[PDB]
Formats: C-alpha cells, sequence, structure tokens
C-alpha cells in the first residue's frame, strides 16, 4: 500500500522536508538512506513511504516541486537532503510571485507535465498504490495554484486513488502578502472538489500556540514547522506502523467523511513541546486525553465548543495501559457528549502504537471532523470580501488571464461549504 | 477544466499581444503626426521668408521703374 508524497512551493517543501526528517528518524533510516534501527516494527510498514534501492537503501517516495529553485537547493543542502531521489527535484526558474494564477495557469502549467512524469514513474513501481499526499500552503502561488493544478491532474490520471493533503492556511499573524486570502479562497474551491482528506493547518493556530503556550515571543517558521512535523508524524502513525487496525488512506476517509465535501480535519497534538527544550515528566493518560481535546492544542484556530464533532480519530503513542486509554476516551465523550453529533453512533475511534515519537515517552494525536472548522473558512471569507468588494489587487490576477467571475465562483463555493457545516451543527 | 485552463492562458497571451500592438501603433501614429506638424511649421516659416524676397524684388523694381 504505497503512498506517493508531493511537496510544492516554499512552505510545502519546508514542512515536507521536516516530515521526512522526523519519520526517517522514527523508522531508523539515516541521512544516507541506510537503516540503523533496533525494532522491527520500524521496517514492517516502511514501504508505505520508502522505496527500497539496491544496496538495501531506503529512498522516500517523494516528489519535490517548485517554480523557483531557492527552497529546493535548501532541501538538497539540509541534513536529510541527500536521501531524496535527485530525479525527483522538479523545478522551474521564474517563481510564482505569491500569485495563484501564475501557479495554476501560466508558470505552473509550463511545469506540471514534467511533475506528472515523475509521479507516473513513482506510481508504476507500486504494488498497490493507496494514493497521494501533498504538503503545501494555500497563501502563496506555487503550493497553492500549482499544487491544486497537480491535484486536478492527478485525479484525472488516477480517479480511484485517495487524494490527501496537508494544507497550511494563511493568517495575518504570519503573513507574507495581502493577497493570501485570494489565493486561499481559490485553493479551497479546488480542495473541496478534488481531495478526500485535507488536514487544515492554520498558521494562526501555530502562531498562537507558539506565543501563548510555548512562551516564544517571536515565533519563526522554524517554530511553526516543529508543531507541523509533530502533527504530521502523529496523524500518519497508523499508516506507518502495525496495529490491531490495518490502517490506510481509504479506510480513514470512509470512517471520517460522512458527506463528500466535509473532509477538512482539525488536527491536534499533545503534549505541546517547543523545539530544543525537552521536559522530563511524561504525561499521564488522563492528561493526554484532556490536552488533545483542548482548543489550545488544535492546529486549526477554531473553537471546538462552537461546533460539533461529526467524527474523531485519536492515536496514542508510547508504553501505556490500553485499559486506561479506553477508560479516558470513554470518559471525555460521556462527559461532553453534547459536542458529538448523536446521529453518528460511536463516532470516536482510538488507536495505540508502541513506538513514541523522538524525545517523548507519551503523546497523543487528535484528528477531528468538527463543524467548528467553518470558523476558519468564515475568517478567510471575510478577509477575501474586504478586498474583493473594491476589486483590490485583482490586476495581478486579471493580468494572468483570470476573470472576476472565477473569484465570485470560488467565494460562493466557500460560503456554501460554511452553510453546509452549519446545517449539521444544528441537525 | 482543461479547456478553461487553455482559455485563461490564451487570454493572457492575447492581452499581452494587444497591449504591445496598441503601444506600437500609438507610437507610430504620434511620431508621424509630429513629423507632419514640425515640417508644416517650418514650411510656413520659409514660405513667408520667401515672400520677403518677392517683396524685395518688387521694391527694387520700383526704384528703376521710377527712374
Ligand atoms: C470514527 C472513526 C475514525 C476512524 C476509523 C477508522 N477505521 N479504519 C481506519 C480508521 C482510521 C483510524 C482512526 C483512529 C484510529 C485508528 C484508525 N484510520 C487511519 C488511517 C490513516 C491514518 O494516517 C490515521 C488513521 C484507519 O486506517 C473508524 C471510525
Ligand atoms: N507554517 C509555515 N508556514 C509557511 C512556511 N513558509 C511559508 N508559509 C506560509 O505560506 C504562505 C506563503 O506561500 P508560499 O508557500 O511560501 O509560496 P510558494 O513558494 O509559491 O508556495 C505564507 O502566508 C506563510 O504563512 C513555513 O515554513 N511554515
Ligand atoms: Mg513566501
Amino acid at each position: 500500500r504505497e503512498i506517493v508524497h508531493i511537496q510544492a512551493g516554499q512552505c510545502g517543501n519546508q514542512i515536507g522536508a521536516k516530515f521526512w526528517e522526523v519519520i526517517s528518524d522514527e523508522h531508523g533510516i539515516d541521512p544516507t538512506g541506510s537503516y540503523h534501527g533496533d525494532s522491527d516494527l520500524q521496517l514492517e510498514r516502511i514501504n508505505v513511504y520508502y522505496n527500497e534501492a539496491t544496496g538495501n537503501k531506503y529512498v522516500p517516495r517523494a516528489i519535490l516541486v517548485d517554480l523557483e529553485p531557492g527552497t529546493m537547493d535548501s532541501v538538497r543542502s539540509g541534513p536529510f537532503g541527500q536521501i531524496f531521489r535527485p530525479d525527483n527535484f522538479v523545478f522551474g526558474q521564474s517563481g510564482a510571485g505569491n500569485n495563484w494564477a501564475k501557479g495554476h495557469y501560466t508558470e505552473g502549467a509550463e511545469l506540471v507535465d514534467s511533475v506528472l512524469d515523475v509521479v507516473r514513474k513513482e506510481s508504476e513501481s507500486c504494488d498497490c498504490l493507496q494514493g497521494f499526499q501533498l504538503t503545501h500552503s494555500l497563501g502563496g502561488g506555487t503550493g497553492s495554484g500549482m499544487g491544486t493544478l497537480l491535484i486536478s491532474k492527478i485525479r484525472e490520471e488516477y480517479p480511484d486513488r485517495i487524494m490527501n493533503t496537508f494544507s497550511v492556511m494563511p493568517s495575518p499573524k504570519v503573513s507574507d502578502t495581502v493577497v493570501e486570502p485570494y489565493n486561499a479562497t481559490l485553493s479551497v474551491h479546488q480542495l473541496v472538489e478534488n481531495t478526500d482528506e485535507t488536514y487544515c493547518i492554520d498558521n494562526e493556530a501555530l502562531y498562537d500556540i507558539c506565543f501563548r503556550t510555548l512562551k516564544l515571543t517571536t515565533p519563526t517558521y522554524g517554530d511553526l514547522n516543529h508543531l507541523v512535523s509533530a502533527t504530521m508524524s502523529g496523524v500518519t502513525t497508523c499508516l506507518r506502523f502495525p496495529g490491531q487496525l490495518n490502517a490506510d488512506l481509504r479506510k480513514l476517509a470512509v470512517n471520517m467523511v460522512p458527506f463528500p465535501r466535509l473532509h477538512f480535519f482539525m488536527p491536534g497534538f499533545a503534549p505541546l513541546t517547543s523545539r530544543g527544550s525537552q521536559q522530563y515528566r511524561a504525561l499521564t493518560v488522563p492528561e493526554l486525553t484532556q490536552q488533545m481535546f483542548d482548543s489550545k492544542n488544535m492546529m486549526a484556530a477554531c473553537d471546538p465548543r462552537h461546533g460539533r464533532y461529526l467524527t474523531v480519530a485519536a492515536i496514542f503513542r508510547g508504553r501505556m495501559s490500553m485499559k486506561e486509554v479506553d477508560e479516558q476516551m470513554l470518559n471525555v465523550q460521556n462527559k461532553n457528549s453534547s459536542y458529538f453529533v448523536e446521529w453518528i453512533p460511536n463516532n470516536v475511534k482510538t488507536a495505540v502504537c508502541d513506538i513514541p515519537p523522538r524525545g517523548l515517552k507519551m503523546s497523543a494525536t487528535f484528528i477531528g471532523n468538527s463543524t467548528a472548522i467553518q470558523e476558519l473558512f468564515k475568517r478567510i471569507s471575510e478577509q477575501f470580501t474586504a478586498m474583493f468588494r473594491r476589486k483590490a489587487f485583482l490586476h495581478w490576477y486579471t493580468g494572468e488571464g483570470m476573470d472576476e467571475m472565477e473569484f465570485t465562483e470560488a467565494e460562493s463555493n466557500m460560503n456554501d461549504l460554511v452553510s453546509e457545516y452549519q446545517q449539521y451543527q444544528d441537525a | 477544466k482543461r479547456e478553461h485552463e487553455r482559455e485563461v492562458i490564451q487570454k493572457a497571451i492575447e492581452e499581452n499581444n494587444n497591449f504591445i500592438k496598441m503601444a506600437k501603433e500609438k507610437l507610430a501614429q504620434k511620431m508621424e503626426s509630429n513629423k507632419e506638424n514640425r515640417e508644416a511649421h517650418l514650411a510656413a516659416m520659409l514660405e513667408r521668408l520667401q515672400e520677403k524676397d518677392k517683396h524685395a524684388e518688387e521694391v527694387r523694381k520700383n526704384k528703376e521703374l521710377k527712374e
């Protein structure tokens, strides 16, 4: 059950690279591709993400995409930069200028076919391809515009594989340009149609977690991406290690997505750790359970008490009592059962995996399909219309051939998605 | 969606071309109208200096006629 990973633009390749660092350390693969681990749980599911090369080396099934060479030379220089298959660096030279239209229609279209060539060569070496995971942001031009172009073309070539994304939402608190709300709205329009599962990673929440909880007065993308790679490691635990469940991307979609358009997940993580400084008291199972449901541990800046949980996945990591985990999970439901829709029975499912993440004895990853996520889309929608009602900054997009109409369509699809979430929060 | 994608990029091309074309024609129109104008103001200046010479003939012709 091979997964093909794609990472696109500056943000997508920065969090992409951290992901492969983190899980590589977990599977005991070193920066040259050689395995130097102790357990065999490490290698039982290694092929979900790694291709095996002659010499018994492990090479990520990862395609690195950008319209600029900058960040990708950074990856290739980074610690684990040499583990990536070099044919899988597909990049242009012009960049995308934080402009969704350039990534999706002009610059990106020039490059997309050679990206699809690498994707095809990766797929054809797969016994049973599950599908794809894309890391990208929605606020720039490459990961946003070209990333959603790739998804639209991958779905045309592989209509029956699962399409999974980690999508970083823009925020004025960690903002590169004023046009981020435009790019994000155009992208959400694509995501609603063409993905099965998207983890909404809100730069607004990562910032607030760094500032309030981690006591970092000046968060950097480094501080944010530490949180992102711990979440990405947590949510993919079930794919990468064996459980009582034989977990894959489609079973996840089947159990998490009751209506096709409502596939935007709130991730959460516990304990929240800042980079570098470790703390030496492992959490207790009661503490993991309480924090991972705490709004302060959510990676989408949405208040879960303002919505209802359609479904929930919880993945505990470490040596712990499965009896006590079952007990604490049953306790949080039965105590706050009003926040779980009553018309999906037993909509909370929990897994435990023996291997903890690096530097923690106990961790818990939360994946929520909450109607509270509409708060994120409302936020971006308000920022969009503030500019769009004055046509501000549109010339950057009409200059690439786009029409106002296409903005009106994307905004209106995103507002329907908001209304569709409110439908089921009252149900 | 593919046909829409090629329409958008055809439109960007068509707009860049139309902008280059119109700037090209605006300029040739200005440079031509400006040459006509400058030449007409000079030709009118010479025309009346050359009238000064016809009047200088007329005046020298009178000084012989009257003698
Ligand atoms: C309410 C609910 C939620 C999920 C499931 C279910 N059923 N099968 C699978 C799931 C999820 C899952 C969720 C939590 C614990 C273990 C499995 N999952 C998975 C796949 C890939 C991942 O990266 C992470 C999780 C499966 O493979 C059933 C009901
Ligand atoms: N969390 C996080 N967000 C990022 C990072 N780099 C960029 N972003 C976000 O992505 C947006 C910029 O888009 P970007 O992906 O850099 O443009 P691209 O090169 O065309 O893909 C900004 O709003 C940032 O908030 C990063 O390393 N971490
Ligand atoms: Mg940027």
